[PDB]
RNA sequence: CCGCCCGUCGCUAGUACCGAUUGAAUGGCUUAGUGAGGCCUCAGGAUCUGCUUAGAGAAGGGGGCAACUCCAUCUCAGAGCGGAGAAUUUGGACAAACUUGGUCAUUUAGAGGAACUAAAAGUCGUAACAAGGUUUCCGUAGGUGAACCUGCGGAAGGAUCAU
RNA sequence: ACCCACUCGGCACCUUACGAGAAAUCAAAGUCUUUGGGUUCUGGGGGGAGUAUGGUCGCAAGGCUGAAACUUAAAGGAAUU
RNA sequence: GUCGAUUUUCCAACGGGGCCUUUCCUUCUGGCUAACCUUGAGUCCUUGUGGCUCUUGGCGAACCAGGACUUUUACUUUGAAAAAAUUAGAGUGUUCAAAGCAGGCGUAUUGCUCGAAUAUAUUAGCAUGGAAUAAUAGAAUAGGACG
RNA sequence: AUCUGGUUGAUCCUGCCAGUAGUCAUAUGCUUGUCUCAAAGAUUAAGCCAUGCAUGUCUAAGUAUAAGCAAUUUAUACAGUGAAACUGCGAAUGGCUCAUUAAAUCAGUUAUCGUUUAUUUGAUAGUUCCUUUACUACAUGGUAUAACUGUGGUAAUUCUAGAGCUAAUACAUGCUUAAAAUCUCGACCCUUUGGAAGAGAUGUAUUUAUUAGAUAAAAAAUCAAUGUCUUCGGACUCUUUGAUGAUUCAUAAUAACUUUUCGAAUCGCAUGGCCUUGUGCUGGCGAUGGUUCAUUCAAAUUUCUGCCCUAUCAACUUUCGAUGGUAGGAUAGUGGCCUACCAUGGUUUCAACGGGUAACGGGGAAUAAGGGUUCGAUUCCGGAGAGGGAGCCUGAGAAACGGCUACCA
RNA sequence: GUAACUAUGACUCUCUUAAGGUAGCCAAAUGCCUCGUCAUCUAAUUAGUGACGCGCAUGAAUGGAUUAACGAGAUUCCCAC
């Protein structure tokens, strides 16, 4: 989503130990490797098919997904194939026997399989740790218009 | 912390040996073994506290150290050594040998055998996969791994081990009609059998398990062992045969006598 | 350090500790069975409050549940033991009404001299 | 040391962290002493548990792999062209992964010429063999070139500074064809 | 009601503030500049070295012509590396510590200045409580030994629940 | 149109009273130990003190926010003689 | 209804599943279908719609493990793992008690034997059943639904 | 589940002061006969310390000429017991304190398909010579020194200098392989249904590339690589594979690669078996050691949610990483952890950030209607530190302090 | 001149003609004594600064008190040199 270049950065974007053996007489002469991320989530046909990268990808990517699958509203958008979800929760205070709302603000990387604007519901699952912040990889989307 | 620990403090060992509060301010930190240190029983505790044939941990060290006290047939003078569930304790002087199995409460009871049962184990199979030159695997609960398995022993299963050679003879695999000893929930001690399993993915798959009783409890595959099938238990099942009775029945049964 | 020995206190001060009625019968039912302080009647006092707050546990809940049935029988069975309630008085609404006198008439020196050979209980 | 502790570093929301435990072994991380060119050294560094790392200083004759014939030849490196990290790397001609090469291209030539075919860069047994081969196939024009130039394009796969070795992956295809896009642009 | 009670002033003995002093001290962080030390690294090469069968004069240079009945036999031109290897030093990052200002926090000196509370009530009046003898009070503005006084607007908690 | 009688909706009210409040008293100050319709602001003995300090605003006068040390067994509300 | 320990109706209260009243848990490919919606010879047989050696055509709901899509939360039920010590609390004459987790009983010569329970940990995470209260969207330029 | 005294001439209130009870709270004052039990330099000063001690270790099973004691009825190489020293292992546990530390530690709960792991417990290694007719393997070197013997020095230290020796499971090297198959290279003749003499390589580990690691479902014409069976019209039939929700996983194969890791030049006790009497060949229980994979004790990061008081702290972070991307470096490994090159992000009135804490967190503790309030330095768990910062060697494990180095006090 | 007390803000009289220097400021470029006294700056300061004020003989457009910026103005101290 930088967009329209897979031949953007400085180095070649390759998928690692996959190769194009060019003797071979292959039609298409495009091999793409992609996985089952798991749990009941649908790969989607944007990834199978698509001509991008990204190695933090949960289904063309070198990262297993693993823990737990956290949901909530897509907040930010503004950084290169990173989110930001806010996950609205009730934090029951025992005195009062009353709640209060908190934001913790989560981000998350998305892979260009799919698309995201301000106020989607997604489904991310935790991966290895990508980055500093980011602990967890979009697996899902629901844009209610 | 700067290095692995060394020491077991009393108040902190694992309750199950009864370990009394005062006397000692440290407990027998069992040895790297083959048994999980939570899950295991030492030597010194086998033979002091449960069985009272020593008095201190210096008596027992005079009984380990002349060759008596075989844990899985060979020798082991370690006095912390962790014998754990399904080891088969063999004092080769009185003629003894115990399977360390569960008391219903959820202890290790003290349960002697004859020497016909005492030469095998039942390994609850963990991980199997293919070693280096392709060869298949099994790696049972005890640390044992085993070349050359049946080829239809998954996970979860249970494998008879000689344990005079150490070898595969009968395994038993894990679905509904299965009896099953509980190895550690709450539920620890307790027998009975399969109902049915979830498939919880990546999500701990519980099982639903009715005793002879008509009494369904829920607990993990891990904590779940699989002993046999209906009837004819592969092992003597300890008295009680893991029925837990409920406070004022188990009152009842005490006061009758 | 090992571990740390459990201790606990056995009497309890009442909490407005001039009160001429209060005072008047403590004096009498230490002076019945020949005590030595008024602590004896505040352990006695204490014992009988921790059995009526164990009695009221078990009360308020609900009837024919296995936690009231055993914990109730088990305290009745250790006061009918004790002497505290008799042979007909089983029904842990008795026990409620126990009135600290029922144990100091239970002690050894009360029995003793109870049971001749003992001429006056000091 | 050169701790990689994420204890440090001011933490997501902008805080300052207050600094504990005092820079801890397990965090560590060393000087990456840099591998040049030619006059073969290596010096090793224990590691967490002994377990030897081998830091490459000097390295000479990486064991590149022509990946579409399916063989790989121990040859001499020249020169770094090309890195898509630095170019500084190029200038000091320091070998690390992804960084592009030229190698001497002639344990290659006499693979080629010897087992397939006849000179690229234009018994009974033997021909046999190349009669069964039977033009099994030929060159994109893009490799072609480099066996006669002398020294052809290749791509550092091995980590040098860790395994004490500069092996792998002579270039082919539409990698070759963007890393000379790559090259030409610059220089 | 000979009840109550308000301020100035004076005596006392407490607390707080303003205060020139480039105040002072401690602490954290931080600018710019020196930068011990080990570690990685470019070198360096005191010494100790093994085969060197390497030409070596040496005439029991082995129980004596004898490529001695050749010795770690006389003695080095070498030589390679099989090498080990100290000080030394070349840059690197880690980084204490030093100086130098900075900024914030806490602690704290200060001649003087303007206060406030308390304490016997000592001086001066008698402001308030009655229509307290000018009804009281609020906001604001000015004046004055002190209470206070006066203007304007407001309020009854007014001494009028009335035409 | 003004006026008269009955009628509603809203208004500024007023007169008699079972509930409330320490009482004076009241259309809400009732539906409150038989304690919960929604919601904002404020107070915790009397002084020191709406004072010092620090920000903030203002041409200034001042406004907003606003302490503590120390002191004291009462100060205060309503009604009765 | 009986030998001061316990079950039957005449006969209720409480809490429930099937089944349709337009009501539908989305339902498939195999395995498994025990099975009669049926009969392959029928008939062991006091006159019997008393009873099975067993099986054409199809049941599915005994029965998954694969398909494979589910407009989302709070709330509450139950369960799972929740260290021990502490707390509550079961048992036991440490001479009593705070304690302790011991002890108990026989030939007390070779002995045997009960124990070291249980309960709360009302947050968060995991499974589980309910769907009353509360919010969110779905068909409006139909880019709506089903075959 | 309780209150009582105090404003008034008296009264009802608001209200605070005082009383009252408790404190695994502390101090202190008088008094103090017995039994059980038992905290104890934590607050102030994580301020300073004299001195003595707190970490060393031996079996039958590493090295022995102690110039030690054995000393007699196993000894002519050694062999008992038992110093010193080398070697191995430990010294990273324990104990102590609470200064720092306020999304930090911590609790409960997750993840390593993101890694290391001495030791323990399981398995696990015919492939190393290198061209094949008498090159160590019935056994290599000092290319080495301790301890010991002597000759010393400083006033001094757990100072060691020069010389004479001598061993190791120390330190260096360094061979003993069976069978079969598979691959490559070629000593072979005939225009074919076209096929071989031999030589070498193929253990394990490293590193990199390449391939395999399969799959919901029945038929079909055709051209070629057409190799056997042609039962000479034409038939070929059966063609294999583990685990997870998920992997580039386990695992295998091709090409190689490496200053080529490992494979037992080791020790104790019995001393048996067959005769070809060599004074052979074969052989048990053990002990260490050893490579990889499991296992265990661990570790390191790690998901989610929860911390006390302040707005007289509303904006904070970004040259000097702040948020993300690409690549690299480094790490045991993941990661702005660090580097280079890019984009301008990220937190916040649901309280960010700043300040305070006489704050280490928790299990818990005191009080007791219910709801709570206050505390927890301190018998267990975790984190941190050893006068203050920083650095680092040795090791599986340390940024160790009863280890070293430097700076400040 | 008297007066709480120990230095006096209440009284009283007579006014230099008309008024008695108010708000302010100062040993000031205006203070004789004077090198005033107290603090501060220095080891030491007739200097400097900040205060004190019965001010020989300060003072309100003969303007008084401040005052940013400016000054080849007069003066003091500090760092560099």
């Amino acid at each position: 989503s930088t967009e329209l270049t897979v031949q953007s950065e400085r180095a070649f974007q390759k998928q690692p130990h996959i190769f194009n053996n060019p003797k071979v007489k292959t039609s298409k002469r495009t091999k793409r490797w992609y996985k089952n991320a798991g749990l009941g989530f649908k790969t989607p046909k944007t990834a199978i098919e698509g001509s991008y990268i990204d190695k933090k990808c949960p289904f063309t990517g070198l990262v297993s997904i693993r823990g737990k699958i956290l949901t909530g509203t897509v907040v930010s958008t503004k950084m290169h194939r990173t989110i930001v979800i806010r996950r609205a929760y009730l934090h029951y205070i025992p005195k009062y026997n009353r709640y209060e709302k908190r934001h913790k603000n989560v981000p998350v990387h998305v892979s260009p399989a799919f698309r995201v604007q301000v106020g989607d519901i997604v489904t991310v699952g935790q991966c290895r740790p990508i980055s500093k912040t980011v602990r967890f990889n979009v697996v899902k989307v629901s844009a209610a218009t | 912390a700067r290095g692995p620990k060394k020491h077991l403090k009393r108040l902190a060992a694992p309750h199950h040996w009864l370990l009394d509060k005062l006397s000692g301010c440290y407990a027998p930190r069992p040895s790297a073994g083959p048994h999980k240190l939570r899950e295991s029983l030492p030597l010194i505790v086998f033979l002091r506290n449960r069985l009272k044939y020593a008095l201190n941990g210096r008596e027992v060290k005079a009984i380990l150290m002349q060759r008596h006290v075989k844990v899985d047939g060979k020798v082991r003078t370690d006095t912390t050594y962790p014998a754990g569930f399904m080891d088969v304790i063999t004092l080769d002087a009185t003629n003894e040998n115990f399977r360390l199995v569960y008391d219903v409460k959820g202890r290790f009871a003290v349960h002697r055998i004859t020497d016909e049962e005492a030469s095998y184990k039942l390994g609850k199979v963990k991980k199997v996969q293919l070693g280096k030159k392709g060869v298949p695997y099994v790696v049972t609960h005890d640390g044992r791994t085993i070349r050359y398995p049946d080829p239809n022993i998954k996970v979860n299963d249970t494998v008879k081990i000689d344990l005079a050679s150490g070898k595969i003879t009968d395994f038993i695999k894990f679905d509904a009609g299965k009896l099953v000893y509980v190895t550690g929930g709450r539920n620890l001690g307790r027998i009975g059998t399969i109902v049915h399993k979830e498939r919880h993915d990546g999500g701990f798959d519980l099982v639903h398990i009715k005793d002879s009783l008509d009494n369904t409890f829920v607990t993990r595959l891990n904590n779940v062992f699989v002993i046999g099938e209906q009837g004819k238990p592969y092992i003597s099942l300890p008295k009680g045969k893991g029925i837990k009775l409920s406070i004022a029945e188990e009152r009842d049964r005490r006061r009758a006598q | 350090p090992r571990a740390p020995r459990t201790y606990s206190k056995t009497y309890s001060t009442p909490k407005r500790p001039y009160e001429s009625s209060r005072l008047d019968a403590e004096l009498k039912l230490a002076g019945e069975f020949g005590l030595k302080n008024k602590r004896e009647i505040y352990r006695i006092s204490f014992q009988l409050s921790k059995i009526r707050r164990a009695a009221r546990d078990l009360l308020t809940r609900d009837e024919k549940d296995p936690k009231r049935l055993f914990e109730g029988n088990a305290l009745i069975r250790r006061l009918v033991r004790v002497g505290v309630l008799s042979e007909d008085k089983k029904k842990l609404d008795y026990v409620l009404a126990l009135k600290v006198e029922d144990f100091l008439e239970r002690r050894l020196q009360t029995q003793v001299y109870k049971l001749g050979l003992a001429k006056s209980v000091h | 040391g050169i701790s990689r502790d994420s204890r440090h570093k001011r933490s997501a929301t902008g805080a300052k962290r207050a600094q504990f435990r005092k820079k801890r072994k397990f965090e560590l991380g060393r000087q990456p002493a840099n591998t040049k060119i030619g006059a073969k050294r290596i010096h090793s560094v224990r590691t967490r548990g002994g377990n030897k790392k081998y830091r490459a200083l000097r390295i000479e004759t990486g064991n590149f792999s022509w990946a579409s014939e399916g063989i790989s030849k121990k040859t001499r490196i020249a020169g770094v062209v090309y890195h898509p990290s630095n170019n500084e790397l190029v200038r000091t001609n320091t070998l690390t992964k992804a960084a592009i090469v030229q190698i001497d291209a002639t344990p290659f030539r006499q693979w080629f010429e010897a087992h397939y075919g006849q000179t690229l860069g234009k018994s009974k047994n033997a021909e046999r063999k190349w009669a069964a081969r039977a033009a099994s196939a030929k060159i994109e024009s893009s490799v072609e070139s480099q066996f006669s130039a002398g020294r052809l394009y290749a791509c550092i796969s091995s980590r040098p500074g860790q395994s004490g070795r500069c092996d792998g992956y002579i270039l082919e295809g539409e990698e070759l064809a963007f890393y000379l896009r790559r090259l030409t642009a610059k220089k």
